[PDB]
């Protein structure tokens, strides 16, 4: 089955180097032509990089003149991409298409891309890798006014996404809402996720979240209260 | 893409002058993009300077000018006589290629006096096609004209004809007319008519038609 | 004495075929052939040869041939033809006025046009030279009038040639697709190649 | 640098036939430049739907066309379906390595109604004021469509210092849902008598109040 | 060198029109075609841009629709196509074409045509009404009303005596109709002796009017 397995994506440091890797099942890449193409959150697809079907020539986009590589092997029917002198604007999704062949001989510029893989998801950036921050959010007394009010965990300062958050150890999966995160003007990370329950079950029943980040290896459980504002 | 107003709009002069001409920009246009057009009234427009960049294949020397990317200027020094007419701005490279306005030139001569006179009516406007009354004037110079009449118990400005011609070949001369046509079945109605026009040098004239019928 | 044949169903019965500017350039070497199998087509069918009576070629023993075809509006077919004038003979494929050989032409009405219309074909338009016969020519520049630099903008004078045609489902014999082959063997008889 | 221009986004009911449109700013539009039509669901891969600007990819439904109009690449939909609303990219080829996309177009197929948006507000905890540092966290959800507008007032000031926004994400239930954080330290927390988050969402207008007394 | 156009057009409102520019003069193997609008009086304004490579064009912003142009390689002219122009396009359109030969070639529009006639309105052409001018050092003159849009000549019998000939353009009317004049004064007080003339001219319907003006 044609399919395309892209690998080598993560988070980078600022100006450094690193070489994505695709590799080609059903076919053989030396009979088609090959496209990078990437897409960034927020913003449109945007045309990298290819390679023709005989390696003769090479063409790149003004933007990235001088500074990427791209490269083929036959043998082990591989696709690498070297990535150096990195910024922060190449943070985004990048996905590896495959073309029309010589085998169905059409004009020169030849006709671009029929279907791609999975792609995967590269980030230049300068953050530090730091373990997250955890805290309980109680509604108000005020903000108990309805037969189901919201409680939750709020996570921020945290470095690299993704953050894994669980309820009861898994154990409640109804009426939870687990907001993406976004980049805060630090370059850190921040997300809350919440659950609604009834006003019975307030006081009756133990809540804790666990929150875990595989980067920094870190694992917390907080209990959630919904704050009792007596006296 | 279309601020293009050149600057110079009613301009008189006498030969021995310092004629500047120039095209605004919208955007920054590049060179040998642009055009200024030479319009005779009766004829085609002529090709002339493509771009403030260089002259046409053959046309009259000592006229030319280059331009900056959004303020484009040429020079017109000692004209020869038949170069007085409406130049155009002519835009290149930026879909749709817009047009511009136009500027006019011309020469002083004086203004004093032209219309001391007036034509009543002919009396077969009975069975004639419409009741007009003909108000005419001779040799004025500036292009602005200002015209108004005092019909008898009748103020209204619906309908009103007037005809200008251009310059005079052998003196550089304005002349128009105003042929108000008003109601000609009625013939009542408008007993008293009057036809006046008013410049700084012609103070206030009288014009008194005399009673028809 | 030997039965093996030079390999030619292949280029005539081809899965797909080149475009009009641009070509294949095909050898040829060391086998029959056996061209009365070619009497065989459509019939509309055009075969008109120069330098050699069209039946007596078996017994010869010439040179090298070399093989490329390509696909055509209909009515300039005779518009193909060694040194007279002409837009695609001016500007995409002139022949020597010294040719030996000839040319194959027949329709491909069913098998290209769609009903929509298939735009897959299209030639040069504004070459500023005339090329000589027989070398390659394959770009993709805009083309530029001259005088002063359009710089890769596309705009008036600077214009991208080439403008690919319709291939209607129906449609006139005039602008009817029509598949050409031209064929081009040396001489010499030093490097003797094919024979029979 | 040529550039190509796409409508921002239609909405249109099912099965209706509608019409988009890709042009040139720069000239005329020819075969030649092949246009090319592409599908994309975010998160997602993008899906190959028209290329030959004439013919469909293998397996892609007949009820989509594709055409020149005029100077612009054009794609008729002929009876709208749900699964239908997407973002859509035109493909056009300069020649020999400089082919370019277009602006993009949501295509949104009129579904469901108007969903009421549900508004809950969360103070600084105890213990982050204890940590010196101040965020409310007023979060939206189950809202429809997407347009919404946020802002936040303290004792009727606007304030527009230490807001953060977040994108409205579609969640399971065909909704959207989102929130907005306030940073503020302790001391302006306790400088203002009343915090309030307001949420504009289809001429909808729904505020949310708390005060610094309720956390004391 | 030489470019020639249609001739005049007298057409109703509203079915379609023709229009043709044909070019001499230098190589139309590869060149560029223009065509734009002039009213009397009256703005410029760009319409469309052709050549022959390629049928390609673009209108402007009012111009999109309802506009067509036709290569039409042979003999090289190409044409044009109320099309669906309003009464309110009584304008002139004019041709324009750059000279090329041999590929590279000028840009800027020199050669240029020599206009087109085309009028729509009540389709009636009937004789104008011709008034005289009695006079009251003097003058007097010849008026014209219901005076139809074709250019009318009016002389004084001798093709001669420009001393003060007013000949005042046309104007639209509540009617949609045109009217003109021309008056001359007198030399001098000798209103008593000579007399001239309102002869007045049709040629597409042949109207011959003649009169005398006597106080
Ligand atoms: C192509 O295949 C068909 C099908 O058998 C055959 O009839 C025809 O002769 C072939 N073409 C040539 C040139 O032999």
């Amino acid at each position: 089955q044609v399919q395309l397995v892209e690998s080598g994506g993560g988070v980078v440091q600022p100006g450094r180097s690193l070489r994505l890797s695709c590799a080609a099942s059903g076919f053989t890449l030396s009979s088609y032509g090959m496209h990078w193409v990437r897409q960034a959150p927020g913003k449109g697809l945007e045309w990298v990089a290819v390679i023709s079907y005989d390696g003769s020539n090479k063409y790149y986009v003004d933007s990235v003149k001088g500074r990427f590589t791209i490269s083929r092997d036959n043998s082990k029917n591989t696709l690498y991409l070297q990535m150096n002198s990195l910024r922060a604007e190449d943070t985004a999704v990048y996905y590896c298409a495959r073309g029309w062949a010589y085998w169905e001989l059409l004009p020169d510029y030849y006709y671009g891309m029929d279907v791609w893989g999975q792609g995967t998801t590269v980030t230049v950036s300068s953050a530090s890798t730091k373990g997250p921050s955890v805290f309980p959010l109680a509604p108000s007394s005020k903000s108990t006014s309805g037969g189901t009010a919201a409680l939750g965990c709020l996570v921020k300062d945290y470095f690299p996404e993704p953050v894994t958050v669980s309820w009861n150890s898994g154990a409640l999966t109804s009426g939870v809402h687990t907001f993406p995160a976004v980049l805060q003007s630090s370059g850190l990370y921040s997300l809350s996720s919440v659950v609604t329950v009834p006003s019975s079950s307030l006081g009756t029943q133990t809540y804790i979240c666990n929150v875990n980040h595989k980067p920094s290896n870190t694992k917390v459980d907080k209990k959630v209260e919904p704050k009792s504002c007596d006296k | 893409e279309i601020v293009l107003t050149q600057s110079p709009g009613t301009l008189s002069l006498s030969p021995g002058e310092r004629a500047t001409l120039s095209c605004r920009a919208s955007q920054s246009v590049s060179s040998s993009y642009l055009a200024w057009y030479q319009q005779k009234p009766g004829q085609a427009p002529r090709l002339l300077i493509y771009g403030a960049s260089s002259r046409a294949t053959g046309f009259p020397d000592r006229f030319s000018g280059s331009g900056s990317g959004t303020d484009f200027t040429l020079t017109i020094s000692r004209l020869e006589p038949e170069d007085f007419a409406v130049y155009y701005c002519q835009q290149y490279g930026n879909s749709p290629w817009t047009f511009g306005q136009g500027t006019k030139v011309e020469i002083r001569r004086t203004v004093a006096a032209p219309s001391v006179f007036i034509f009543p009516p002919s009396d077969e406007q009975l069975k004639s096609g419409t009741a007009s009354v003909v108000c005419l004037l001779n040799n004025f110079y500036p292009r602005e004209a200002k015209v108004q009449w005092k019909v008898d118990n009748a103020l209204q400005s619906g309908n009103s004809q007037e005809s200008v011609t251009e310059q005079d070949s052998k003196d550089s001369t304005y002349s128009l007319s105003s042929t108000l046509t008003l109601s000609k079945a009625d013939y009542e109605k408008h007993k008293v008519y009057a036809c006046e026009v008013t410049h700084q040098g012609l103070s206030s004239p009288v014009t008194k038609s005399f009673n028809r019928g | 004495n030997i039965t093996n044949l030079c390999p030619f169903d292949e280029v005539f019965n081809a899965t797909r075929f080149a475009s009009v500017y641009a070509w294949n350039r095909k050898r040829i070497s060391n086998c029959v052939a056996d061209y009365s199998v070619l009497y065989n087509l459509a019939p509309f069918f055009t075969f008109k040869c120069y330098g050699v009576s069209p039946t007596k070629l078996n017994d010869l023993c010439f040179t090298n041939v070399y093989a490329d075809s390509f696909v055509i509006r209909g009515d300039e077919v005779r518009q193909i033809a060694p040194g007279q004038t002409g837009n695609i003979a001016d500007y995409n494929y002139k022949l020597p006025d010294d040719f030996t050989g000839c040319v194959i032409a027949w329709n491909s009405n069913k098998l290209d046009s769609k009903v929509s219309g298939n735009y897959n074909y299209l030639y040069r338009l504004f070459r500023k030279s005339n090329l000589k016969p027989f070398e390659r020519d394959i770009s993709t520049e805009i083309y530029q009038a001259g005088n002063k630099p359009c710089n890769g903008v596309a705009g008036f004078n600077c214009y991208f040639p080439l403008r690919s045609y319709s291939f209607r489902p129906t449609y006139g014999v005039g602008h009817q697709p029509y598949r050409v082959v031209v064929l081009s063997f040396e001489l010499l008889h030093a490097p003797a190649t094919v024979c029979g | 640098q040529t550039v190509v221009t796409q409508e921002p986004s239609f909405s249109v009911s099912p099965g209706g036939t509608v019409t988009l449109t890709c042009g040139l700013s720069s000239g005329s539009v020819s075969t030649a430049y092949f246009p090319s039509w592409y599908q994309q669901t975010p998160g997602q891969a993008p899906r190959t739907l028209i290329y030959g600007t004439n013919t469909r990819s293998s397996g892609v439904p007949d009820r989509f066309s594709g055409s020149i109009l005029g100077n612009k690449a054009a794609l008729t939909i002929t009876g709208a379906q749900a699964d239908d609303e997407s973002d859509y990219y035109c493909v056009l080829y300069m020649g020999r390595g400089i082919v370019v996309f277009g602006g993009g177009t949501k295509l949104t197929v009129l579904g469901q109604p108007k969903a009421a948006p549900s508004v809950t507000l969360f103070p600084p905890s105890s213990e982050e004021l204890q940590a010196n540092k101040a965020t409310l966290v007023c979060l939206i959800s189950d809202f429809y469509p997407g347009a919404v507008t946020v802002a936040w007032k303290a004792d009727s000031s606007p304030v527009k210092a230490g807001v953060e926004t977040t994108t409205p994400s579609k969640q399971s239930n065909n909704k959207y849902a989102a929130s907005s954080y306030l940073s503020l330290t302790p001391e302006q927390w306790k400088s203002h008598r009343s915090y309030s988050c307001q949420v504009t969402h289809e001429g909808s207008t729904v505020e949310k109040t708390v005060a610094p007394t309720e956390c004391s």
